[PDB]
């Protein structure tokens, strides 16, 4: 399958520099060129430019160009977005995607799943994750209890959660999340199905904090206060 | 003009038909550049929906149209879907800006899907964030159409404002929405109450939940 996949979230300081990437794989890397798009929050989707992924010749937008480079690497089927001198407005999802003829134009055939750069002066810092339950870890009656991981304390968005039955990823509610007062963020996630009895250690919550290269698992509920 | 425009929202009720219109200008579709339409579903990244001004990618319902002038263009969905909800996006290429251009985006939304009442569970603290000296009750509500509650705190029948953070609502994968509230007290507070409640309120009821702090002793 033709697919276009991106490094992860990036932090920057403003005036700093940011480079992303897009690995292709299904298909041949150098027979169809790479666009770069951007998206804002509360802005439309922004072309960046496009390279030649043979021949690595660029064009950019007139937006952009005296700080942005496109470059590739055809040992790596990779393309990469250097963007300097980043400022406030440069906070952004940035995509790749790949080019594709048609008889009377060019479209964008498949993207990336795009990566979060963002700017900000502010200390980054890894969530804090508490096992949370509705109801008791051991039930007195044969009602069920609800699962959820409370992730808490970080700096910037976003966190991404799977949780676990074993080896088997299992089904989860996702919930937004909301910046505290402090500024940090936090964010709640649920196990979906309701649980009776378990092993200890049987289900585990997995949160990754790209920006700050950390993942935390608890697997743990312990007995109520 | 050299950028594409369009409605920031339309809406339908579900099975009608609605069209997304995408105005240019001389520079762009009055060149003679075709429009490509894409679809970005929540939380996802946009996907190729019509390309040149009316061709389906494999995969893409024929419930989506095309037409392009050398004015505007204009996406047609007919029969729609709850799963359609997104944002729609035209693009094309504009000679003036030597660079291809993009529409601000159209929000889809589809009214009149069936009323489904929320579903809430109120979480106590955990024991190791009490051990931090910090107490956060936690108030999850999901799978509820339409995506409008209000969400009240109560310290036993006292209703509570201070501390309280709540989300607006987010569609889930099943078409259904979410959202969440947070009560942040001091160990102290959650101590000294007999129980704290999370009401949620939608359309014509309330719902309300209840935790108390010796419930798992
Ligand atoms: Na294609």
């Amino acid at each position: 399958q033709v697919q276009l996949v991106q490094s992860g979230a990036e932090v920057r300081n403003p005036g700093a520099s940011v480079k992303v990437s897009c690995k292709a794989s299904g298909y041949t890397f150098t027979s169809y060129a790479i666009h770069w798009v951007r998206q804002a929050p509360g802005h439309r989707l922004e072309w960046v430019g496009r390279i030649n992924t043979d021949n690595g010749n660029t064009k950019y937008s007139q937006k952009f160009h005296g700080r942005v480079a496109l470059s590739r690497d055809t040992s790596a089927s990779t393309t990469y977005m250097d963007l300097s001198s980043l400022n406030s407005e440069d906070t952004a999802v940035y995509y790749c995607a790949r080019a594709f003829y048609y008889s009377s134009g060019v479209m964008f055939d498949s993207w990336g799943q795009g990566a979060l750069v963002t700017v900000s002066s502010a200390p980054t810092k890894a969530p804090d994750v508490f096992p949370i339950i509705s109801g008791c870890r051991h039930p007195k009656d044969n009602s069920p209890v609800v699962l959820a991981c409370l992730i808490t304390g970080y700096h910037p968005t976003s966190v991404t959660v799977t949780w676990y039955m074993g080896t088997q990823s299992q089904p989860q509610r996702t919930f937004p999340e909301i910046q505290r007062r402090d500024s940090y963020y936090m964010t709640s996630s649920q196990l979906s199905t309701p649980l009776q009895q378990w092993r200890q250690g049987e289900y585990k919550c997995v949160v990754q904090h790209t920006a700050s290269k950390s993942k935390k698992e608890i697997f743990r509920w312990p007995e109520s206060p | 003009q050299s950028a594409l425009t369009q409605p920031p929202s339309v809406s339908g009720a579900p099975g009608q038909r609605v069209s997304i219109s995408c105005t240019g200008g001389s520079s762009n579709f009055g060149a003679g550049y075709d429009v490509h339409w894409y679809q970005q579903l929540p939380a996802t990244a946009p996907k190729l929906l019509i390309y040149g001004n009316n061709n389906r990618p494999s995969g893409v319902p024929d419930r989506f149209s095309g037409s392009k002038s050398g004015t505007s263009a204009s996406l047609a969905i007919t029969g729609l879907q709850a799963e359609d909800e997104g944002d729609y996006f035209c693009q094309s290429f504009d000679t003036s800006l030597s660079g291809w251009i993009f529409g601000g985006g159209t929000k889809l939304t589809v009214l009149g899907q069936p009323k489904a009442a929320p579903s809430v569970t109120l979480f106590p603290p955990s024991s190791e964030e009490l051990q931090a000296n910090k107490a956060t009750l936690v108030c999850l509500i999901s799978d509820f159409y339409p995506g409008a509650v209000t969400v009240a705190w109560k310290a036993d029948s006292s209703p509570v404002k201070a501390g309280v953070e709540t989300t607006t609502p987010s569609k889930q994968s099943n078409n259904k929405y979410a959202a969440s509230s947070y009560l942040s007290l001091t160990p102290e507070q959650w101590k000294s109450h007999r129980s704290y409640s999370c009401q949620v309120t939608h359309e014509g009821s309330t719902v309300e939940k209840t935790v108390a702090p010796t419930e798992c002793s």
